[PDB]
RNA sequence: CGACUCUUAGCGGUGGAUCACUCGGCUCGUGCGUCGAUGAAGAACGCAGCUAGCUGCGAGAAUUAAUGUGAAUUGCAGGACACAUUGAUCAUCGACACUUCGAACGCACUUGCGGCCCCGGGUUCCUCCCGGGGCUACGCCUGUCUGAGCGUCGCU
RNA sequence: CGCCGCAGGUGCAGAUCUUGGUGGUAGUAGCAAAUAUUCAAACGAGAACUUUGAAGGCCGAAGUGGAGAAGGGUUCCAUGU
RNA sequence: CAUCUAAGGCUAAAUACCGGCACGAGACCGAUAGUCAACAAGUACCGUAAGGGAAAGUUGAAAAGAACUUUGAAGAGAGAG
RNA sequence: CGCGACCUCAGAUCAGACGUGGCGACCCGCUGAAUUUAAGCAUAUUAGUCAGCGGAGGAGAAGAAACUAACCAGGAUUCCCUCAGUAACGGCGAGUGAACAGGGAAGAGCCCAGCGCCGAAUCCCCGCCCCGCGGCGGGGCGCGGGACAUGUGGCGUACGG
């Protein structure tokens, strides 16, 4: 029963949520494992960049973010063509390629 | 369709679950045929199947099976994947083309049920309460 | 009187006794004791003698 | 202190390992300090105990400079029995008193092929450690 | 196990506490109040050369 | 009479020892174990009885082969090789 | 006085079997002594004779098994017990040869476009 | 009954052997912690499984 | 004077609370993440000088071999063991071995009964008996051999 | 263990509360279905109950007799406490 | 107009893990607690069966575990150690 | 009225392999309630949850768009934060309820059929000899057999060839 003023609340705890609860006690261990794997991979590829291949300059899709620019999946086929790079050699030299992206501007 | 197997048509419960007839099995007859072929010939791996004919009461499917231990399969790449242990009895787990259709797997606004790998995967991920360490 | 293995039948008992002690036997009666061991009574040949065979075995 | 993440410091775990230790490391556990003269003759400090070496008890009821030869290494009870370290029971006869080997100092070592090799390894390791320290 | 053992403190408050502790260690009344036996220490903010 | 008097009639064993699983659940008149379901290939096992599942799960017995497999895993299932002779 | 597998191995099967038979006879007479009162020494020798029988049998079986392995060395078909006993799952795997061989298209891909070792200037 | 199977007889043989007291010298063992035989079975007191 | 009863104390019983101890849990985290027809999980039956349970093991039976270690094991007995003309014990465990059921596999079992092929003994090699050894389950793939069809043909 | 803070599986007379132990009742109810015992002796520390013998009685052959099935599983049989 | 090219197939990483093997730790519990199970515990025992399922830790540093005398048949005492 | 070829079938203790059963915490495919809430109760809810069945692996599933968007466009999958207790559903009651974009973790792409072209170039098995045994490989030889033109291998797959 409600008592005096207060928000009308709808808790979603009618469905035996106790059996499916995600506890995050292994969060710092997960962070350490991720860091160690990062260091191991960077050690494995010694002169190459540790982060990964160069990603393209890409504008954000919707009207909320189109003023902003982020990184894309890979350089387009047309970009590679006019840059003079074979699309099967770009990936080996460390360039991400996104075949399914077409240019409009 | 799949008639519900209850004695004398009695489903003791609320009238919403009183249906016996007009019920449909959630997997297609083609996937059923693939399941039966694989279950009988468990030593083989089901690849795919195709419709070959039907009458009023029966449907006929021809099913392609691969012997995972024949040397013509094991020494040939591009088919070595079917011999991997994780690829056994795929039809019982719905990995064939026919068995995959019933799962609702795909891309688009139409397929928001199977985000994460499967319906149960999505349901788990959505209905699990993520209790962080810091709240 | 011998305690023989539970799986040995009378023919095997007769052969084994005859070869082990180089003797001649008439018949074998077989009973399984309550505790599980098989006990075989072996009648010797009349020309042979259980007393001195037991002497040479060392059970006397 | 202790820094190895694979080495436990739990009291209960350590006690479990100690009391359930197999015999071949119960021998290592039952190790005794050498006398001053032995610690000078050999560049080693302690030595695991043996059947026929002569010790002297340094703690408890049976202290003294008397040199008694071991006659028993009762590893299950983690004790040893010594020649004249005994005690007379009620009926008239006598038994030995269990003594932890850590409460004695070895004065003479029952030398054979193996003991000399153990002494050699220990002295070599000590020399290596001190020469690294210098 | 879901008892919220961890607490998150504001970063500004944490730095505030560090500043207060650093300031407090420089008062001989407070450090002697902790019982740290600072009687013949030449100067309470004790600084030594980097040779140590 | 349903009480003590009727209890004097029970002298015919219904269940007996099952060759699999060693329990006195082998229904004689039905030729089927009540605990393992012996003529059936698969073991009779149910999730509603977790206590009964743990009474007979792997490791509640002897594990004669698994306790050697576990030991061999640490050295990688080596065969055909022997330690260096003295 | 004891019997050692160390020096039991230089002998032929025939005298090995004779030694085993003598040990069996000794054990049988020891069992007779056990059931007819006997003595402590005879009772304690039973374990020793049993281990001696086990050592002789072990040497016999090992000799036979290595001879059989020598016989089947290089043959296309071997007895199952002479085949490796790794794991049922591990024996069904694809061997090194067929897990390493690749398609001609894959080989052409690798020949033409290998992975280059590179770096980026700051 | 007199009419019994070989398997039933084998089972009863094991039970008969298993129903006997502990050896005297067991108490002298180091860390014995065993008082008597707890698994003693009397035929008229507790009936067998089979 | 006592008996009985009540209250309080001393002491002694019954009882096993409290307190201290902890080779046990519970919770979290990490690293691997490995069963089985080459017979699994599970079960049954057995194995110690004296041993019923727990543990260990499979007729080689509280264990064989090998390697490391290096004088014990131990409740009593007994007995090796120059510890180098090689070694108690324990550990590791890669060689060997691993009874009966059990997916369980010749048929069937709350019992028992076969069939084929070799070897040995009575036989005195021929086929009866006894003993030993190896096969004898279902489904399915590729190949092999034997085949069936007034199925479609060809020659005759 | 005191003092300053911190965190609780933190305070028991009840719940026909749970577990364990203990009283009065109380040396009380009771050891009353199917006729029955007695004499001497032996062993034995100890005899109303054992054993032997002598009596008197019962089951009275659809038995309180002799054997079996099912079930029990060593209860069978000696010897000792 | 925009977008993709269904009805064939493969693919590591980030991810999950209350069963298994081997480990480390704790502001947790301290024997009516903590797992049912600190101990011969899925044991004893119950039910035809599916299944149900306990109780149960502590001499002492060392057995040095009370020699020997004495009453009783012994239990059990009294001295002594 | 016999003998061959092919097709479709059958047998075999034929030569050589493979499957079965166990565990099932995590995962995949099904089947699937009611207690409970709604202060009653039938849709709803519990819940695609418990129970039931099947199939795996060290992870599994997914996965390289018949996508999202409507922008000055993004670009496989999976996971975390957020969107969001929102859009929406609902005896529009109780209650239920995502997705896109943004930031991160990780990042990897590809192969067939077909269309064609290349004297079937293709593959399996059996013998003989040599080098290796370690997960049985290579080389050579066989007028040795078989599969296969009802289609094996090479180029080649929407990023055009
Ligand atoms: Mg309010
Ligand atoms: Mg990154
Ligand atoms: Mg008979
Ligand atoms: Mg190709
Ligand atoms: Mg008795
Ligand atoms: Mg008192
Ligand atoms: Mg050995
Ligand atoms: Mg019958
Ligand atoms: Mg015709
Ligand atoms: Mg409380
Ligand atoms: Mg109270
Ligand atoms: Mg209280
Ligand atoms: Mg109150
Ligand atoms: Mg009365
Ligand atoms: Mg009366
Ligand atoms: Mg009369
Ligand atoms: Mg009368
Ligand atoms: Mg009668
Ligand atoms: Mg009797
Ligand atoms: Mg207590
Ligand atoms: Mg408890
Ligand atoms: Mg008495
Ligand atoms: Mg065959
Ligand atoms: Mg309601
Ligand atoms: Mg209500
Ligand atoms: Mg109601
Ligand atoms: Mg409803
Ligand atoms: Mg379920
Ligand atoms: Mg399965
Ligand atoms: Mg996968
Ligand atoms: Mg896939
Ligand atoms: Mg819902
Ligand atoms: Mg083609
Ligand atoms: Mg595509
Ligand atoms: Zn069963």
């Amino acid at each position: 029963a409600p008592s005096r003023n207060g928000m009308v609340l709808k808790p979603h705890f009618h469905k035996d949520w106790q059996r499916r609860v995600a506890t995050w006690f292994n969060q710092p261990a997960r962070k350490i494992r991720r860091r160690k794997a990062r260091q191991a991979k960077a050690r494995r590829i010694a002169p190459r960049p540790a982060s990964g291949p160069i990603r393209p300059i890409v504008r954000c899709p919707t009207v909320r973010y189109h003023t902003k620019v982020r990184a894309g999946r890979g350089f387009s086929l047309e970009e590679l063509r006019v840059a003079g790079i074979h699309k099967k050699v770009a990936r080996t030299i460390g360039i991400s390629v996104d075949p399914r992206r077409r240019n409009k501007s | 369709g799949r008639k519900r197997p209850v004695p004398k048509g009695a489903t003791y419960g609320k009238p919403v679950h009183h249906g016996v007839n007009q019920l449909k099995f959630a997997r297609s007859l083609q996937s059923v045929a693939e399941e039966r072929a694989g279950r009988h010939c468990g030593a083989l791996r089901v690849l795919n199947s195709y419709w070959v004919g039907e009458d009023s009461t029966y449907k006929f499917f021809e099913v392609i099976l691969i012997d995972p231990f024949h040397k013509a399969i094991r020494r040939n790449p591009d088919t070595q994947w079917i011999t991997k242990p994780v690829h056994k009895h795929r039809e019982m787990r719905g990995l064939t083309s026919a068995g995959r259709k019933s799962r609702g797997l795909g891309k688009g606004h139409k397929f928001h049920h199977t985000i994460g790998g499967s319906r149960r995967a999505a349901w788990r991920r959505r209905n699990t309460l993520q209790l962080h360490r810091y709240r | 009187v011998f305690i023989v293995d539970v799986k040995a039948n009378k023919h095997q008992i007769k052969q084994a006794v005859k070869k082990l002690y180089d003797i001649d036997v008439a018949k074998v009666n077989t009973l399984i004791r309550p505790d599980g061991e098989k006990k075989a009574y072996v009648r010797l040949a009349p020309d042979y003698d259980a007393l001195d065979v037991a002497n040479k075995i060392g059970i006397i | 202190m202790k820094f190895n993440p694979f080495v436990t410091s739990d009291r209960s775990k350590n006690r479990k390992r100690h009391f359930n230790a197999p015999s071949h490391i119960r021998r290592k556990i039952m190790s005794s300090p050498l006398s001053k003269e032995l610690r000078q003759k050999y560049n080693v400090r302690s030595m695991p105990i043996r059947k026929d070496d002569e010790v002297q008890v340094v703690r408890g009821h049976y202290k003294g400079q008397q040199i008694g030869k071991v006659v028993q290494v009762y590893r299950k009870k983690y004790v040893i029995y010594i020649e004249r370290v005994q005690r007379e029971k009620a009926n008239g006869t006598t038994v030995h008193v269990g003594i932890h080997p850590s409460k004695v100092v070895i004065t003479r070592l029952k030398l054979d092929k193996d003991r000399k090799k153990i002494l050699e390894r220990k002295a070599k390791s000590r020399q290596v450690g001190k020469e690294k320290g210098k | 196990t879901w008892r919220r053992w961890h607490r998150r403190v504001n970063t500004t408050q944490k730095r505030y506490a560090i500043c207060s502790a650093l300031a407090a260690s420089a008062l001989p009344a407070l450090v002697m109040s902790k019982g740290h036996r600072i009687e013949e220490v030449p100067e309470l903010p004790l600084v030594v050369e980097d040779k140590v | 009479t349903k009480g003590t008097s009727s209890f004097g009639k029970r002298r015919n064993k219904t269940h007996t020892l099952c060759r699999r699983c060693g329990s006195k659940a082998y229904h004689l008149q039905k030729s089927t174990c009540g605990k393992c379901g012996y003529p059936a290939k698969r073991k009779r096992k149910y999730n509603w009885s977790a206590k009964a599942k743990r009474r007979n799960t792997t490791g509640t017995g002897r594990m004669r082969h698994l306790k050697i497999v576990y030991r061999r895993f640490r050295h990688g299932f080596r065969e055909g090789t022997t330690p260096k002779p003295k | 006085a004891k019997i050692k597998a160390r020096d039991l191995r230089g002998k032929k099967k025939e005298e090995l079997l004779k030694q085993l038979d003598d040990l069996k006879v000794e054990l049988s007479q020891l069992r007779v002594a056990k059931v007819t009162g006997g003595a402590a020494s005879k009772l304690s020798k039973i374990r020793v004779v049993r281990k001696s029988i086990a050592r002789v049998l072990t040497v016999i079986n090992q000799t036979q098994k290595e001879n059989l392995r020598k016989f089947y060395k290089g043959k296309k078909y071997k007895p199952l017990d002479l085949r490796p006993k790794k794991t049922r799952a591990m024996r069904r795997r694809l061997n090194k040869h067929e897990e390493n061989l690749k398609t001609k298209k894959q080989q052409r891909k690798e020949r033409l476009y290998p992975l280059r070792k590179y770096a980026v200037k700051a | 009954s007199s009419h019994k199977t070989f398997r039933i007889k084998r089972f009863l043989a094991k039970k008969q052997k298993q129903n006997r007291p502990i050896p005297q010298w067991i108490r002298m063992k180091t860390g014995n912690k065993i008082r008597y035989n707890s698994k003693r079975r009397h035929w008229r007191r507790t009936k067998l499984g089979l």
